[PDB]
């Protein structure tokens, strides 16, 4: 309910052009079930990762497990008792553009660009695996490192 | 020539109230407290004591101008707990902490002097 | 003209540490050993003694107005 | 909140009518004389383009 | 000092400082963000700047046009953190949309695949009055046209 | 939502300097303690100077400025004296101020060094700090001029003055500052990354460090909060440093209680 995307990702390249920011790492990732491509900027100091790690990633539209939308303003009460308890890294952002077919191209591929407060995600792949994504829609990143 | 007197930084004038409480109208259960003739000392202690309370949601101080000895705190709490009661609780907890520190420091001075 | 009572940045009393500084300088010491012997460990107080010039000894050479 | 991947409800003839009405209402030199009209298009030629 | 109310109204309606922002000389602003304000704008809007709840709640006291609704953090777990762009987004009012480039933007990045996801965070983009991408500089907050 | 439990451990105590550690308290409390030690801790300093003979080589206000910076022993006195604004007196009551006198006339051919030993006091408990120095008869240091030099005089010059010393704190004027530098330091190993070293190997280690020689920074701990503070309070001679700390905590408690009283007074509206 409200889960737009859910997949297990392998990190295959970390900062390919060099580490440009001290507290931010860039991860290039490929999935296992749906053949996606991910570029994700994460907090390096707060949640460090190495190359070759596996992690579960869930892109949701709300933290409420019944699918109802959130209030939209922060309170330091409701971050436990929800779907964020099963994940070690929770982020919040919105889609600012969706590339791909646009109007005059085929819909074989699709790219979605999300800005988590300045940190950046590009998630690209098949267009049928990116249903429910639209511009200026707020969304939640859920991320847990696997063993 | 235009140098202000040096005692205006800590002395109230005639008919100057120390605390001016102003109710906030943008959100609910929020207040803006204006304390005259004080500085970052009391504001820093009161804010960092307020942030230990889970029943507060917003707490922040500001000195609007260095040349004006005055500072404000905005306090926004939950809907069971007044901001003024939160400011009471923060002041009382700071007083208890300072009294405990005073008696522990006196005991440490006594044992350091008697121990040689 | 004369040595200040207190260090500017620091507030440590240096008004009693000028004649002793001159005596330690004229005995055999260097300036660093004299400042270490006076107890001025911070350089904020050491600049108050290294840079100070005593202009009151030149002012005392003039005859006073009233006898 | 314009969605650029969803079909729209704007007919092109209404676009032409709105553009023509906008350019008729965006005047600089007023009047209905030949000199006034010619000075109006000479003032607003780059804006109309 | 004007000595009449008609001259006072002329000072209010013509001579006042926010009416004199744009030069008629070169259709550019005459006043820009200068000195350490500009330096700390560049140092705040970097990607690695993560700001805790306490510092955000101090910094929001100095914004009198704030609507007293706290934005939701960029990172929700394990520690709630805001970014520098997320609090600069509160400063920008209304519907302001802008795309410019930072002074160290490489020339070959625009023709590459990372045009809309900058590795160096040099493509400044503001959508709907909130800062989404880029590090601000003199090109974004100076006297230049289109800033 | 309750108070902390501050634990204090004193590492060093002497006649002019105390070094101690605060454990389990917030950083605002420690910084405010430093501020109230520097600024709002009261002491006695000379504030009312009247000159009757000033035939020396320095001006009136220069001598008043030099006399006003002299620290006075005010450990047992400052808690009982009131401010001038808080007395019913007008002509400087003994429970309001302390009278000092000076009268030095130079009649010798050599230079006369007018120091703080010539500053007599009407109160037997308020003295300049050189009462601690005149009792050292084991002077192997070689010099007996351990007193604060007010002025030098040649033959024919005189200095006669009457002064009143009042109670005040360093927020009003820096001559009422009881301390001479409060060293305040938290997290010496940079385990919290509150400051960023471009080259951590270029920085000397602090005296309160816990790292060995080949390490330069502690590993980053994002869960850490500042709860250990190293204080070094050095006195200027006006007050004992333990009295500086005790009176600073008392002034902070009085300020917070006054704020509480004013809040409860305005609450009935
Ligand atoms: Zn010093
Ligand atoms: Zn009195």
């Amino acid at each position: 309910a409200g889960v737009l995307f859910e997949d297990i990702f392998n990190v295959k390249d970390m900062d390919p052009e060099g580490k440009k920011f001290d507290r931010v790492s860039r991860l290039h990732c490929e999935s296992e079930s749906f053949k996606m491509d991910l570029i994700l900027d994460i907090n390096s100091w707060l949640y460090p990762m190495e190359l070759g790690d596996k992690f579960r990633l869930v892109l949701a539209t709300t933290l409420r497990e019944d699918g109802c939308p959130d209030s939209g303003e922060y309170n330091p009460m409701e971050h436990e008792g929800t779907r964020a308890d099963s994940f070690e890294y929770v982020m919040y952002g919105k889609i600012y553009r969706i590339e791909g077919d646009e109007a005059h191209n085929e819909a074989s591929r699709l790219s979605a660009y999300v800005s988590f407060g300045g940190l950046l995600m590009r998630l690209q792949g098949d267009a049928n695996n990116l249903h429910g994504f639209e511009v200026d829609q707020h969304m939640y990143l859920l991320m847990k490192r696997l063993a | 020539m235009n140098a202000p007197p040096t005692f205006e930084s800590f002395l109230l004038y005639e008919g100057e109230k120390k605390i001016i409480k102003e109710l906030d109208t943008k959100v609910t259960n929020a207040a803006i407290f204006t304390i005259n003739k004080e500085d970052h000392t009391l504001g820093n202690m009161i804010r960092n004591q307020l942030l230990k309370d889970p029943n507060v949601l917003f707490a922040g101080y500001k000195v609007p101008h260095p040349l004006e000895h005055k500072f404000v705190i905005r306090i926004q709490t939950t809907a069971d707990y007044s901001p003024q009661e939160a400011f009471m609780n923060a002041i009382t907890d700071l007083l208890a902490e300072l009294s405990l520190f005073e008696e522990r420091f006196k005991d440490a001075i006594k044992e350091k002097k008697e121990g040689g | 003209m004369i040595i200040p009572i207190r260090c500017f940045t620091c507030g440590k009393v240096i008004g009693n540490k000028w004649e002793s500084y001159l005596g330690l300088l004229q005995a055999e010491y260097t300036e660093g050993d004299a400042l270490d012997a006076l107890g001025l460990k911070r350089y904020c107080c050491r600049r108050m003694l290294l840079g100070h010039v005593d202009l009151i000894e030149k002012l005392l050479n003039y005859a006073p107005l009233e006898k | 909140h314009i969605n650029k991947r969803l079909p729209t409800d704007l007919s092109p003839i209404r676009v032409i009518k709105g553009v023509k009405t906008l350019l008729e209402r965006c005047v600089i030199v007023t009047g209905n004389d030949r000199i006034s009209k010619q000075a109006n298009e000479n003032a607003t030629l780059l804006f109309q383009c | 000092v004007p000595q009449s109310m008609e001259t006072r109204a002329e000072v209010e309606n013509i001579h006042i400082t926010p009416r004199q922002i744009i030069t008629p000389q070169a259709n550019k602003p005459v006043m820009g963000i200068v000195q350490d304000t500009l330096t700390a704008v560049r140092k705040m809007t970097k990607r690695d700047v993560f700001i805790t709840r306490e510092q955000v709640m101090n910094l929001l006291m100095f914004l009198p046009t704030w609507d007293a609704k706290m934005p939701q953090p960029c990172i929700l777990k394990p520690r709630p953190l805001w970014t520098g762009k997320q609090i600069f987004s509160l400063i920008i009012p209304g519907n302001v949309n802008m795309i410019r480039t930072h002074s160290t933007h490489p020339d070959e990045e625009d023709e590459g695949p990372y045009k809309w996801i900058s590795p160096g965070d040099t493509k400044v983009m503001v959508e709907h009055g909130e800062l989404i991408m880029g590090i601000l500089c003199k090109k974004s907050l100076g006297t230049s046209a289109g800033s | 939502p309750y108070a902390n439990q501050p634990s204090v451990q004193i590492t060093e105590l002497t006649d002019d300097n105390v070094k101690f550690v605060l454990e389990d308290t917030e950083l605002s409390v420690a910084n405010s303690l430093r501020r109230v030690f520097i600024a709002e801790t009261p002491t006695l300093a000379i504030d009312w100077v009247q000159l009757e003979a000033n035939s020396t080589v320095l001006s009136d206000e220069f001598l008043a400025h030099r006399i006003g910076l002299i620290p006075l022993i005010s450990d047992d006195v400052v808690e009982r004296l009131q401010y001038t604004r808080d007395c019913i007196c007008l002509d400087f009551c003994p429970e309001c101020s302390v009278e000092f006198t000076l009268d030095v006339k130079c009649s010798e051919e050599q230079t006369r060094h007018v120091t703080t030993a010539d500053l007599k006091s009407s109160n037997a408990k308020v003295l300049p700090v050189t009462s601690r120095n005149q009792g050292e008869e084991d002077n192997e240091y070689g010099e007996s001029n351990d007193e604060i030099l007010i002025i030098k005089l040649r033959k024919g010059q005189e200095l006669k003055l009457r002064a009143y010393a009042k109670k005040g704190f360093g927020k009003e004027h820096a001559k009422w500052n009881p301390t001479a530098g409060v060293c305040f330091e938290y997290d010496p190993d940079n385990s919290m990354r509150h400051t960023l070293y471009p080259k951590p190997d270029e920085w000397p280690k602090s005296e309160h460090t816990e790292l060995e020689d080949d390490q330069y920074e502690a590993p980053y701990n994002w869960e850490a909060k500042p709860n250990k503070f190293f204080f070094n309070v050095e006195s200027a001679g006006a007050l004992k440093p333990e009295n500086i700390v005790v009176m600073g905590v008392q002034v902070l408690k009085n300020k917070l209680s006054n704020l509480q009283t004013q809040l409860s007074h305005e609450s009935q509206n």
